[PDB]
Order: structure tokens, then C-alpha cells, then sequence
């Protein structure tokens, strides 16, 4: 008695993987090449729709990772190649009479450098940080010479993490999860649909996450598998912790020509005093913050389980220290003063240092030379989350290195689906 | 409402928002490929629908009877007490059968029309 | 509990006009098709007109086809019938009834479920 | 004439060259993007026209009455005393209104057709 | 059979496999260009069918009489004793003439329909 | 066969100073010029 | 035997066999490969 009726424009969908396009309103990220923006990013609440999300299988994350690496390489590709600098350097100590923390940190080195004409060389003096050079047995080489050529980042291109929005192509839609206390997987009942995501700042850091979103109510602890020690634990804070970082040294930047239209920028000298780079964290805020984290960890591990935080265990600086880009300098900070406790039921200073030879995203084989920043640096940001790993007690240590987790912490709310507007159902009519 | 606003509502109610959904289906290499693919997808659905004898219609009915084996859960039970997202699972294994029948009971119609128009 | 209540009617001389109406409650008004049925003093029951639930499709018996209008208002929960060019043969009780055709998605009926008491029309 | 040959003529005469114009609408990255865009543009007009209940037609008409507020300019003395380029400006602020109405008084027709076909 | 399986069969027999062929017409720069072109080609044929007054149909007849100068070969001689590949050569010099006639004897129809609908 | 159709009775507004055809020609000429110099000999050894 | 023009001696003749002929080729010498870094990330491999 019933007949097949065909309906086109039916509001249904399937999980799908597609290419998203970006939009934003030079910079390292090619923000000028990414500008089909939307002043009115309408959001439609879907009543009575429950969808299953899985942030660990979210291909939006993999795309974001690839797009960032690609933009970085394009923007810093057409710059000066510092292949003439892979030479033997003759170095001494910059401030040999210094009795401070910086004793031995800055080297004063000489080079036989190329110049505009191929027939001549010039003698150049410059300062280097200890972590950028290797003694070869006086008698130093730049550390990158061991594996790769190094390119000078263009001085005209900013490292500021300008927000990027990801937008769906026609035929696709992005769904927000929007439940409170959403732990990354499962059935949010508060789902809404958008054309394009909010802007995400491509902030790159290890150990602690900076300048991201905050949890709405309480600290949320997420993991692919909370009982698997091979996995990382991503902790989203419901309050910011303000961190103030500085480079308390007034530096002078010098430059020379090293070829036909090519110039090298370097750390010339230091005016005033030589002081160690560092970051200030409110002592009370940090202790409160961990207390909240522990309270939530006990939900998975027991309220009679002792929880302790501990110092990072080893590997290179991108995994043993906190790292970030402030004012263009690349800082590495010792977080051992933070992750030191044991929980059972004024300010803190992280010493830091900087280095100019940077290997981004484990891309061994491609080094970047960060030109020095003139003057002094002050940078203020908040900690919005942290990455932890695990060894009748549990031991938690800071994690990092794989940048996908930094992006998982912003994209956990979204999934992409394909719209499939065609279907059938029985009705009572026969065409003719 | 707006695009997908009726997704959580009943099949009957949602049948009134087909226009809204239809208008949002259709509007450097990776992005260009995505646009080309979206067009090819769109055209495949339009071709298929046209083959079945359903051209510019958002709603059209045909001469293929509903089989009771195809999840024939009553009638008001689905139009008033079910959403399209649920219906899409109830009959997910029968869509290829149904589509084949829809194509067949069209080609037969075209031949009958061609013969009737040949009578003087 | 269905509440179909007719009003209007009265005595109108031949060639004249009147409007009948039926207010309704209990049942979702907008969910049902409705009709008018005539009870002539000696015929009992004659179908006159049918309107679908959205108020867009109307059908009439030939005898009133060029004269009567059936109309619906879903905000008012009102069914109405506008009569014109009345003739002596139209004297009858006119009943408001729920039923007849349906939506094509909902178990078509083709019968009347509920009746009002009827307005009296005398020409 | 030829493509756009009737552009300077009246709406009346121009209505007889619709075929000519239609055939000229449809057929390294930037060149490829231009071609893809032309296709998307074409398809959006076809989709819109199809939604309104006007599919394989160059000329069609509907049940939406013309409002007197939409540049009421006679009929016969304007239709044949005006070009399409001029007309396009006369009602440029009303096309969104008209398009919305064209879709509404179609969705209503599809529902009425579906119900009539359900009468045994 | 399958795609092009009827290619060696007579026109009559082959007219029953049109659905099969139609469904196989739809789905790094050189490859992407090939895909964009396949779409443009497809759309041109669909546009042409729409212009001729034959939209969502695989088979449709019109009001253009067959001219005997266009390779008259009886009737059964063609349908029961020739393949489409042979027919394609028999009238290869007349397709543009025929297409022009098919477009003209459509525009005449659209105008006649527009006028009939204007009667009250 | 570069066909041209006279648009009888059409008057239209032109502005050569805002004509983006110029910008495309400018960019295409530079691009072709530059592409043509890629597969060529560099003379950096001569800067002596 | 296939040719564009078998009577044109300037053309090649492509001959397709209906049976394989097995051929066993070898370099009967145990060679040692050495490598040297020749730049910052480059290495040359050679016959040692
Ligand atoms: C977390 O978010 C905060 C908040 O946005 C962010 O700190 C901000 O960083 C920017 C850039 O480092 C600071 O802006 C600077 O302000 C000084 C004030 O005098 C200006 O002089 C700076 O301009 C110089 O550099 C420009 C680079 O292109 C040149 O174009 C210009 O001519 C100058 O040379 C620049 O505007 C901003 O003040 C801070 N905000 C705060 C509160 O300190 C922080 O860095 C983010 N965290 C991380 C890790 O990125
Ligand atoms: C880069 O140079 C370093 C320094 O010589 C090499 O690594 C050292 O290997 C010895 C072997 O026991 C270790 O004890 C040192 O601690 C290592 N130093 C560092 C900094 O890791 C390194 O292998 C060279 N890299 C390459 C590609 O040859
Ligand atoms: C989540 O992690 C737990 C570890 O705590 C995994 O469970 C282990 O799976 C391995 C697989 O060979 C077993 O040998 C172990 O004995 C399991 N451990 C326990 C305590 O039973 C668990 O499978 C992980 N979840 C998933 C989906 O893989
Ligand atoms: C972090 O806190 C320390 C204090 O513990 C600040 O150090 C003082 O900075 C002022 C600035 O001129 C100096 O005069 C004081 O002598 C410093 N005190 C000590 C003990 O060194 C430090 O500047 C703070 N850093 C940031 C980034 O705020
Ligand atoms: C790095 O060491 C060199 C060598 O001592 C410093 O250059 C000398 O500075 C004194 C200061 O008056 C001059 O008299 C010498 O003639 C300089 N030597 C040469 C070879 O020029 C150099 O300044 C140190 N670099 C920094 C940044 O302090
Ligand atoms: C409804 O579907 C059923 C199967 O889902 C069809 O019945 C099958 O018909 C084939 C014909 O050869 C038989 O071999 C199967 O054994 C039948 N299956 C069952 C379960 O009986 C049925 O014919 C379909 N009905 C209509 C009206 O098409
Ligand atoms: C023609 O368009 C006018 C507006 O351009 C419509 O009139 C408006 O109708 C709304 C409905 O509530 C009123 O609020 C406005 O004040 C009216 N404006 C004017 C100027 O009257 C008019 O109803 C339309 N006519 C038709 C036949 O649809
Ligand atoms: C069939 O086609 C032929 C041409 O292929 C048409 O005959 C021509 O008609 C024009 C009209 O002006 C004459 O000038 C030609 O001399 C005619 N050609 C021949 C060979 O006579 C013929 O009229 C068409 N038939 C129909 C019914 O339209
Ligand atoms: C195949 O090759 C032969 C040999 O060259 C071509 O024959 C020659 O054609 C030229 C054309 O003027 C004559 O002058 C020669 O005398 C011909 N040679 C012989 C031996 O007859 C032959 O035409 C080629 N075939 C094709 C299809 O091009
Ligand atoms: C290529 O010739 C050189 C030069 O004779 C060989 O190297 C010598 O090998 C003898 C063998 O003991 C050594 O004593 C010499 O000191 C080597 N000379 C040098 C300069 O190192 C070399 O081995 C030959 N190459 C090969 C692959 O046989
Ligand atoms: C530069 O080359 C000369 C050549 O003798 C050498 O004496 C001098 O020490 C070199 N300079 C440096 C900084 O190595
Ligand atoms: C997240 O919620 C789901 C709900 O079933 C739960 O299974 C999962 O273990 C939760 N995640 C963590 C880290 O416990
Ligand atoms: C750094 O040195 C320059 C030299 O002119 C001076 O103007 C500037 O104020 C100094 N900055 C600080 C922080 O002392
Ligand atoms: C960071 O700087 C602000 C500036 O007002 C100051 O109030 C705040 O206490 C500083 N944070 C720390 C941890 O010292
Ligand atoms: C952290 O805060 C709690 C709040 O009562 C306090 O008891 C505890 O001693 C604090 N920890 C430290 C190390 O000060
Ligand atoms: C931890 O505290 C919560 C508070 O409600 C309680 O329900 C839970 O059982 C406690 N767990 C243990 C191990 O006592
Ligand atoms: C950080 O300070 C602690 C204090 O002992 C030290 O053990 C650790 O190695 C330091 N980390 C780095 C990266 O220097
Ligand atoms: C952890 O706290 C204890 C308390 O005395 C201190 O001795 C130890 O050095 C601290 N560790 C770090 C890494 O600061
Ligand atoms: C610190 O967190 C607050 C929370 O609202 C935010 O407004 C502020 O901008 C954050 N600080 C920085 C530097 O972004
Ligand atoms: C969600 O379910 C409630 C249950 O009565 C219903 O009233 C509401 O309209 C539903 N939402 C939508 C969008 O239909
Ligand atoms: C089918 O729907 C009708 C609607 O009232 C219901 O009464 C009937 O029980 C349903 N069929 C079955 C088997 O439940
Ligand atoms: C179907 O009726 C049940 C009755 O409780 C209700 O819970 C359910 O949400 C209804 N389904 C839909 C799609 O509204
Ligand atoms: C489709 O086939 C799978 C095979 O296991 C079955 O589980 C599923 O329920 C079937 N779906 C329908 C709609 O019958
Ligand atoms: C141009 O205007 C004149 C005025 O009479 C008219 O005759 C002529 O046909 C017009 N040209 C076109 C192309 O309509
Ligand atoms: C309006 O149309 C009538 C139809 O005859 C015409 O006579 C009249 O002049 C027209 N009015 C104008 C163009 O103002
Ligand atoms: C309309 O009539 C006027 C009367 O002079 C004429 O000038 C004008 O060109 C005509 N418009 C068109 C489009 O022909
Ligand atoms: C459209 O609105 C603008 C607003 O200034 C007005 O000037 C213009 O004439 C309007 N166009 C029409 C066709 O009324
Ligand atoms: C091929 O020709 C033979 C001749 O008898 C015919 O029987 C056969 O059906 C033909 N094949 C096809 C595919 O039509
Ligand atoms: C041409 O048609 C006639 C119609 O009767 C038929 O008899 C004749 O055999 C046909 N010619 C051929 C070659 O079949
Ligand atoms: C048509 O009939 C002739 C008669 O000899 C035959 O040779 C030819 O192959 C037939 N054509 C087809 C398509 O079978
Ligand atoms: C098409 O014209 C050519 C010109 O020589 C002719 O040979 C061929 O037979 C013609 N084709 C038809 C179908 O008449
Ligand atoms: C290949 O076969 C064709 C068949 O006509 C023949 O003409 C040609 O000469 C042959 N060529 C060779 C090289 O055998
Ligand atoms: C080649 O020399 C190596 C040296 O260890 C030896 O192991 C290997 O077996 C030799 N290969 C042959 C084929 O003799």
C-alpha cells in the first residue's frame, strides 16, 4: 500500500575526510594568501542531535599540522643561505671576568667570512650562544654543520601566531561538540553546526601550552587511553596562569654583506649588564593550579593514591625544557622548579636561555638561523594547559615534542561530516 | 531554522526544509581539487535522480512498491516518531536494491510512453 | 473529547448568501482534514465539501461547485463555509465533521471521525 | 544577430534570443580556477531555477503575482519600450524578495501534488 | 551486459542499455584538467538537451520530421539491421542541421505555451 | 575567426584607469620574462 | 614482426617472441662501498 518516494535535500550526514581551506583577517604564516574570511560566521544549534566525537582520530589535526609545516617552509625559503658560515671559528669567552650565571654562556668568535667579491675575505667578530657551537679540537664549528645547511630567517617576516580559521568546502559541514566537561570522545548532546571554526593561534610550544582556550568549568583531563603509559595526558585548565618572560640584556645587532645582495645579521655586543633569561610564575597560582589537576587525576587513579610531579627525564631541549618564541627569540626554560611535589590526602622563577640555531618539528636536515633581536625582550602570556606523561603512587612528568598534541587541544571540539542529501522512505502515492 | 536545523526533528517535519539543505550543497591545488570533487559529487546525485524519472523535483514519488522486508515499520511510526538520521540506518542495506528498482521502473515507463505517442 | 461547534446559519431568501462556521478544540486542528456534510429534511446525509489540513486543497460536490467556498484558518482553529446564490434545495442542517482525505504520510482515512451538531440553514 | 546582439533592443525582441545567450555561457592554476568557477556559477543558476519549479525551460512562469511596489511600470508600453539592461536596474532592489517568493510558492505546490496523488 | 556491451548490437536492441552508458560518464594539473574538462563536456550535452525541450529523459521525441535527404534508409532497415556506430556515419554530415532544427522547434513551442497560459 | 558583434543601441561606461586587464598583462609579462631566465647560466663567478 | 613500414629500411622492426629466452647476468666481484661527508649534510658514496 506504500510506495517508494524519493527526497532530495534530506538533512543527514556521514563522517568524512576532506580538505579544509583556511581564512584569516609579512607573517610567517601566509595570512595574506589565506583571506576568504567571513564577518558573520553563523552557528546553528541542533536540537535533539547527539553525535559521537573522537579527537584522537580527527583528521582536522593532521591537516593543520601539514599546513603549518608547509607555510613555514615557504615563507622562510627565499632567504639568505648561510652556507659561507660553516667554517672553523676561533672563540674565547665574551665576559671572562664575569662571576654570574652567564659566565661561559656567550662566546666571542672570529671568522674568515666571504664578501661581495669572490676575490676577497673579511675578518668578522660576532657573539654566539654556547648552545650554538661545538668544540672540535679555540677551534669551534657551528652545530648545524654536523647535519645540514642553515638558512637565515628573513628579518622582515614575523613569527607572531596570527589566528587561522578552518572552513568547510561546499557539501561538508563542521560540527561543534559543545558539551561541558567533554573529554574528547563520545556523544555530545549539545552539538551545533558551523561553516568555519573559530580562529586558532598556531602557537608552538612544548611542556606547557600557551595562549589557548580555557576550560569552561573545571580542569579537564584528556587521553587516548588514560591507563596506557605510552600515551600523553592533555590537561586543559579552567583558569590562566600568567607567565612573564624576559631577556634582560640590551643587545646590539650588526650586519655585513656576505655576497651579491646577501646579508648576515648577528649579535654584535651587549650594552649594560649581562643577565640570564628567565620567566616569572606566581607561586600561589601555580600551587592552586596543581591542586586542581590532582583532584581531577584522582578520579581516574584513586583518592587514596599518592600523586607526584617530577622533573622531565631526558632527551634534547625540545623535550626536556619549556620552549617558546617571544619577540622572535627562541627560549628554552627549566621547568624542574614547577614539577616538584607529591600530593597526599611571591614568585617562582624558571631560568632560561636562548639559542639561534633551530631545528623545527624534528626536521633533521633543515636548520634555521634565527637573526638576533635588537634591544631587550619582555613577553607576557598565560598558561592555558599542560602536557603530562606517566612513569601506590603515580608519577607525572612533562611531555612534548609532537606538535600534533598542541593542536589537538584546540580542535577537540570539531568534526567534519559529509552531507548526503538523498534518500527514500515509504509514502502513499504512485506518480501516475 | 537554517542548514541542518531540522536534523534532530522528525522525518515529517524535516521534509519541509529540503530547500534549505539543497541550497547549501553547491558553493592551492588541494583546495581546487576539493572544489572539483564537490562538483562531480553534485552532478552524480543529479544524474541519478534524473535517471529515476525525478528531475527538478525535491519530492517525487514512483511506481516501485515498498517491500515489507525493507524495515517496514508501520507508517506513522517513521514519519512522526523518527528522524532522518535514524531512518538512514534502518534501511542502510537496502538502498542499492531500491535504487536498482527505481532505474528499472523508469526505463519501462519510457518505452511505454514512446509507444503511446506513436498511436495516430 | 472533540469539540466541533457550529454557528451561523438562519433563514435567507433564495439568491442570498450566508456564512457558516465551526470552531474547534480538543484535537490538534491543523492535523486533520475537515468536511461539511448536509442533512436535508428527508435525505439524511449528503457530502458537500472537503478541505485538506493545510487549507490548500478543496473539493466540492457538483451541486455547490460554482457557488460555495470552503476555507480554513489554523491560527483560529476555525473551519468555515461561505454559501452564495442559495436555493430552496439547500435547506438542511450543516455539519462540521473531521475526516476524509489525509496527508499522504499518515494512514489515509476516507471516513469521518467526529461530528459537530450542525447549523440550520433555511433558504 | 549573435551573442548579445539584442542587448540594445527591447525586452520583447530580446526574449527571442535566449537560446543564443544560453549557449555561450558554458565553455596554469589561475586559468583552471577560472574554469572551475564558471562551472560553479552555472550550476548555481541551474539549481536555483530548478528549485523555483522551472527546470528545462528558458521561459517559464509562476503563481507569484507581481507586486505594484516592485517598480510598477505599466506593461505593454514598458515591456516594448525598455531594454533588459534598463529593467535590471529598475528592479535591482527587489530580486531577493522575488526569489524568496518564488521558492515558497513551489514548496507549497510540491506538497499539494504529493497529497493529490495519494487520493485512491 | 555492461558498459558498451551493446555496441555491436542493432540500434533497436542497443536502445535498451542507455542507462548503462549514461552512468559511466561521470567520475597533478594535467589530471585535474582532464577532470574539469569531463565536467564541461557533460554539461554541454545536458544544456543542449535542455534547449531542445528534452530534459530528464533518455529517450524523447519531437516535432521535427525526418527529412528523407538525411540518408533515408527505410525504418526497420535501420532499427533492426544497423548498429549505432554505423548510423553515426550514415548521417554524420547532417547533425548540425538537425540540431538547429531541434532548437528552433522548441522556441516555437515555448512561445505557444506562454500564450496559451495567458488565456482566462 | 575573431568574430565581432556590434551592439547596436548600446552605450556603456568605460574607465581605462581602473581597467584590471592592465594589471593582468603586467603580471603575465613579468612572469613570462622571469620564467624564461630560469634555465640559464648564472654569472655569480664573475663578480670579481 | 611489427613495423610502421616494413619496406622502409630507416624504420625499426619490433619483434615479439612467443617464447622467453632466459638470460643470466652478473657482476662477479665483491665490491666494498665507502662514504665521505663532502659538505654540511651531503655524502658521497663510492667504490672503495
Ligand atoms: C601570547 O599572547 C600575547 C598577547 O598577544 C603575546 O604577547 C604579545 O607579543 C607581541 C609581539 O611579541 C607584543 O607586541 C610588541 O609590542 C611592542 C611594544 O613597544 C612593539 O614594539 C613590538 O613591535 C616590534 O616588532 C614588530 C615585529 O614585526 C615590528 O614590526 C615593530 O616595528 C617593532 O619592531 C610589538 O608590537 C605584545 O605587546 C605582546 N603582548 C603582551 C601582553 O606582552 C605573547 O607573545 C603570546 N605568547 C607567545 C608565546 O607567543
Ligand atoms: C654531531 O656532533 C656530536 C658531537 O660530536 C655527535 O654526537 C656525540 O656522540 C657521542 C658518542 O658517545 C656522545 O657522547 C655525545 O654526547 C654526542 N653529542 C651530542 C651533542 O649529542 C653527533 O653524533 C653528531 N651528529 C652526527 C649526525 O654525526
Ligand atoms: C588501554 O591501556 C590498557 C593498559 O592499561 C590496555 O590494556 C592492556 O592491553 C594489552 C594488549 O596486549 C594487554 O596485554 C594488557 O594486559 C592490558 N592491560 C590490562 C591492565 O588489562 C588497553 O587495551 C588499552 N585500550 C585499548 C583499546 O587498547
Ligand atoms: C622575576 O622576579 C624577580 C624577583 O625575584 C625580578 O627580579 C628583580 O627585577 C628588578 C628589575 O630591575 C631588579 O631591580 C631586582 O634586583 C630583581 N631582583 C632580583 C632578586 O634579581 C625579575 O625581574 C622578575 N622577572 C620578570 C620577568 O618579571
Ligand atoms: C671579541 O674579542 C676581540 C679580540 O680581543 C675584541 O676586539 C678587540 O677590542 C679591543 C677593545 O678596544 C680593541 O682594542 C682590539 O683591537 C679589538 N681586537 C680586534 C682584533 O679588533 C672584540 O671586541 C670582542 N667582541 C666583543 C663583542 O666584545
Ligand atoms: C520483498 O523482498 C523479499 C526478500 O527480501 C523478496 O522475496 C525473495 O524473492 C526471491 C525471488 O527469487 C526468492 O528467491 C527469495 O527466497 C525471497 N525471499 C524471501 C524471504 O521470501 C520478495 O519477493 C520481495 N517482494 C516484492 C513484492 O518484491
Ligand atoms: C507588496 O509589497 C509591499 C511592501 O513593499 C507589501 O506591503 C507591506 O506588507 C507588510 C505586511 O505586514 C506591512 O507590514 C508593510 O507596512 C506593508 N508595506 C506597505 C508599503 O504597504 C504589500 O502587502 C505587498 N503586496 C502584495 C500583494 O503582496
Ligand atoms: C530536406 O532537405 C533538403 C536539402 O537537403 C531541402 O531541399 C532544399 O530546400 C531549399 C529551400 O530553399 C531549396 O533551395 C533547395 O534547392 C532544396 N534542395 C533540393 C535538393 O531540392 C528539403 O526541402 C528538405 N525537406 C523538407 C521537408 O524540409
Ligand atoms: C614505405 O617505404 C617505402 C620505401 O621508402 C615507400 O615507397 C617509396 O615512396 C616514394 C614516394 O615518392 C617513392 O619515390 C619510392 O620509390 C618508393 N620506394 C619504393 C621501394 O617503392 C612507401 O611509400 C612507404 N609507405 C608508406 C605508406 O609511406
Ligand atoms: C690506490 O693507491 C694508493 C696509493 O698507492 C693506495 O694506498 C696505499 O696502500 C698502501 C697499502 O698498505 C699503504 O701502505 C699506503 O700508505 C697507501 N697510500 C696512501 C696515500 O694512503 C690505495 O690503497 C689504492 N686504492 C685501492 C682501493 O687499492
Ligand atoms: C683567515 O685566513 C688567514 C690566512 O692565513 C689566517 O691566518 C686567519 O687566522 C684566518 N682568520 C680566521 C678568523 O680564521
Ligand atoms: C571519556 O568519556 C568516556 C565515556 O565513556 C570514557 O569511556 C573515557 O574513558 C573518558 N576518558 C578518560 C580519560 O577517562
Ligand atoms: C639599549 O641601548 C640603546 C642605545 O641607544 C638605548 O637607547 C636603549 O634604551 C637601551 N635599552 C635599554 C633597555 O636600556
Ligand atoms: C607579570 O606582569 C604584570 C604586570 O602588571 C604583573 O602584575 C604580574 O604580577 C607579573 N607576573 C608575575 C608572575 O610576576
Ligand atoms: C597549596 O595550596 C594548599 C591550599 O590549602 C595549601 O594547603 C598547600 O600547602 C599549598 N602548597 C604549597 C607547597 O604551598
Ligand atoms: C573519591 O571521592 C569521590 C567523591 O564522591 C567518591 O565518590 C569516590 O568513591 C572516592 N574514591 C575512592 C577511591 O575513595
Ligand atoms: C633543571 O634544574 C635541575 C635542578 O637540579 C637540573 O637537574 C636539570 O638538569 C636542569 N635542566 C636542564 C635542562 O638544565
Ligand atoms: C624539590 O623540593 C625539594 C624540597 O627541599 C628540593 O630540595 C628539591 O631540590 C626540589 N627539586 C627541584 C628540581 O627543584
Ligand atoms: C590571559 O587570560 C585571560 C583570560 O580572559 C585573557 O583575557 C588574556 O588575554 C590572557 N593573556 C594573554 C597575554 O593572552
Ligand atoms: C526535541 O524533542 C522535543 C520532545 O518533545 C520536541 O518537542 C522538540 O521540538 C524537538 N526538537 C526539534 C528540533 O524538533
Ligand atoms: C501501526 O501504527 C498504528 C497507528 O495507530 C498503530 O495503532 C499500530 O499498532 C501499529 N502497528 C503495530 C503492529 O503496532
Ligand atoms: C518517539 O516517541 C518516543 C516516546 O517517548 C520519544 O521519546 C521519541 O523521542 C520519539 N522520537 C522522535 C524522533 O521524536
Ligand atoms: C546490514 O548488514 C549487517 C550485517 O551484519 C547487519 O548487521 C545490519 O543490521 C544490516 N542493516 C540493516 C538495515 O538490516
Ligand atoms: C535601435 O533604435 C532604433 C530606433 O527606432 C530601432 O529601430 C533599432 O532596431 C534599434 N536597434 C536594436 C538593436 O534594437
Ligand atoms: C499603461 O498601459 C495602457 C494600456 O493601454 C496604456 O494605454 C498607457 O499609456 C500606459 N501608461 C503609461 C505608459 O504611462
Ligand atoms: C521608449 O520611447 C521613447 C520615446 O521617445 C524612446 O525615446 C526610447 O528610446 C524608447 N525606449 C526604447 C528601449 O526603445
Ligand atoms: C535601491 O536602494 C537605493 C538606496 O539608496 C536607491 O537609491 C535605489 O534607487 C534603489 N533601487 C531601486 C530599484 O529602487
Ligand atoms: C552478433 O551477430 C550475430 C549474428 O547472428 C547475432 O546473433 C549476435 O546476437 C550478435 N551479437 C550481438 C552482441 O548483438
Ligand atoms: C523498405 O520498407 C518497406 C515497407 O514495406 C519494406 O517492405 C522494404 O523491404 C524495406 N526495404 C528494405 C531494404 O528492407
Ligand atoms: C544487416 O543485413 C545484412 C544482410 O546481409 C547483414 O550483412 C548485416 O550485417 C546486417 N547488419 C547488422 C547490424 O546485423
Ligand atoms: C559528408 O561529406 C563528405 C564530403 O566528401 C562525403 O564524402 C560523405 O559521404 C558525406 N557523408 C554523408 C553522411 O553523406
Ligand atoms: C600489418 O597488417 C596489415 C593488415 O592489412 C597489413 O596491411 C600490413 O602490411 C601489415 N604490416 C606488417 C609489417 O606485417
Ligand atoms: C663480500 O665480503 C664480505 C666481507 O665481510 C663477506 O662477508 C661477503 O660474504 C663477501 N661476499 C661474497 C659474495 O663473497
Amino acid at each position: 500500500n506504500l510506495w517508494v518516494t524519493v527526497y532530495y535535500g534530506v538533512p543527514v550526514w556521514k563522517d568524512a575526510e576532506t580538505t579544509l581551506f583556511c581564512a584569516s583577517d609579512h607573517n610567517v604564516w601566509a595570512t595574506h594568501a589565506c583571506v576568504p574570511t567571513d564577518p558573520n560566521p553563523q552557528e546553528i544549534h541542533l536540537e535533539n542531535v547527539t553525535e559521537e566525537f573522537n579527537m584522537w582520530k580527527n583528521n582536522m589535526v593532521e591537516q593543520m599540522h601539514e599546513d603549518i609545516i608547509s607555510l613555514w617552509d615557504q615563507s622562510l625559503k627565499p632567504c639568505v643561505k648561510l652556507t659561507p658560515l660553516c667554517v672553523t671559528l676561533q672563540c674565547t669567552n665574551y665576559a671572562p671576568k664575569l662571576r654570574s650565571m652567564m659566565r661561559g654562556e656567550i662566546k666571542n668568535c672570529s671568522f674568515n667570512m666571504t664578501t661581495e667579491l669572490r676575490d676577497k675575505k673579511q675578518k668578522v667578530y660576532s657573539l654566539f650562544y654556547r648552545l650554538d657551537v661545538v668544540q672540535i679540537n679555540k677551534e669551534y664549528r657551528l652545530i648545524n654543520c654536523n647535519t645540514s645547511a642553515i638558512t637565515q630567517a628573513c628579518p622582515k617576516v614575523s613569527f607572531e601566531p596570527i589566528p587561522i580559521h578552518y572552513c568547510a568546502p561546499a557539501g561538508f559541514a563542521i560540527l561543534k561538540c559543545k558539551d561541558k566537561k567533554f573529554n574528547g570522545t563520545g556523544p555530545c548532546p549539545s552539538v551545533s553546526t558551523v561553516q568555519c571554526t573559530h580562529g586558532i593561534k598556531p602557537v608552538v610550544s612544548t611542556q606547557l601550552l600557551l595562549n589557548g582556550s580555557l576550560a569552561e568549568e573545571e580542569v579537564i583531563i584528556r587521553s587516548e587511553n588514560i591507563t596506557n603509559n605510552a600515551k600523553n595526558i592533555l590537561v586543559q585548565l579552567n583558569t590562566p596562569v600568567q607567565i612573564n618572560c624576559t631577556r634582560p640584556s640590551n643587545n646590539t645587532v650588526k650586519s655585513i654583506r656576505i655576497g651579491p645582495g646577501q646579508a648576515f645579521y648577528y649579535f654584535g655586543d651587549v650594552l649594560g649588564h649581562v643577565r640570564m633569561a628567565h620567566c616569572n610564575i606566581s607561586k600561589a597560582t601555580w600551587n592552586e593550579t596543581l591542586g586542581k589537576v590532582v583532584k581531577q587525576l584522582r578520579k581516574h587513579f584513586g583518592n587514596n593514591t599518592i600523586i607526584r610531579f617530577a622533573q622531565s627525564s631526558g632527551g634534547d631541549l625540545e623535550v626536556t625544557t619549556h620552549s617558546f618564541n617571544c619577540g622572535g627569540e627562541f627560549f628554552y626554560c627549566n621547568t624542574s622548579g614547577l614539577f616538584n611535589s607529591t600530593w597526599i590526602s611571591d614568585s617562582l622563577i624558571l631560568p632560561c636561555w636562548i639559542k639561534q640555531i633551530i631545528n623545527m618539528w624534528q626536521r633533521i636536515g633543515q636548520a634555521m638561523y634565527a637573526p638576533p633581536i635588537q634591544g631587550v625582550i619582555r613577553c607576557v602570556s598565560n598558561i592555558t594547559g599542560l602536557i603530562l606523561t606517566r612513569d601506590t603512587t603515580e608519577t607525572f612528568r612533562p611531555g612534548g615534542g609532537d606538535m600534533r598534541d598542541n593542536w589537538r587541544s584546540e580542535l577537540y571540539k570539531y568534526k567534519v561530516v559529509k552531507i548526503e542529501p538523498l534518500g527514500v522512505a515509504p509514502t502513499r502515492c504512485k506518480r501516475r | 531554522l537554517g542548514f541542518l536545523g531540522a536534523a534532530g526533528s522528525t522525518m515529517g517535519a524535516a521534509s519541509m526544509t529540503l530547500t534549505v539543505q539543497a541550497r547549501n550543497l553547491l558553493s592551492g591545488i588541494k583546495q581546487l581539487q576539493a572544489r572539483v570533487l564537490a562538483v562531480e559529487h553534485y552532478l552524480r546525485d543529479q544524474q541519478l535522480l534524473g535517471i529515476w524519472g525525478c528531475s527538478g523535483k525535491l519530492i517525487c514519488c514512483t511506481n516501485v512498491p515498498w517491500n515489507s522486508s525493507w524495515s517496514n515499520r508501520n507508517l506513522s511510526e517513521i514519519w512522526d516518531n523518527m528522524t532522518w538520521l535514524q531512518w538512514d540506518k534502518e534501511i542502510s542495506n537496502y538502498t542499492q536494491i531500491i535504487y536498482g528498482l527505481l532505474e528499472e521502473s523508469q526505463n519501462q515507463q519510457e518505452k511505454n510512453e514512446q509507444d503511446l505517442l506513436a498511436l495516430d | 473529547e472533540v469539540q466541533l461547534v457550529e454557528t451561523g446559519g438562519g433563514l435567507v431568501q433564495p439568491g442570498g448568501s450566508l456564512k457558516l462556521s465551526c470552531r474547534a478544540s480538543g484535537y490538534t486542528f491543523s492535523s486533520f482534514a475537515m468536511s461539511w456534510v448536509r442533512q436535508a429534511p428527508g435525505k439524511g446525509l449528503e457530502w458537500v465539501s472537503l478541505i485538506n489540513d493545510r487549507g490548500g486543497l478543496t473539493f466540492y460536490v457538483d451541486s455547490v461547485k460554482g457557488r460555495f467556498t470552503i476555507s480554513r484558518d489554523n491560527s483560529k482553529n476555525t473551519l468555515s463555509l461561505q454559501m452564495h446564490s442559495l436555493r430552496d434545495g439547500d435547506t438542511a442542517v450543516y455539519y462540521c465533521a473531521t475526516g476524509g482525505m489525509s496527508s499522504a504520510l499518515q494512514s489515509s482515512k476516507y471516513y469521518f471521525d467526529f461530528w459537530g451538531q450542525g447549523a440550520l440553514v433555511t433558504v
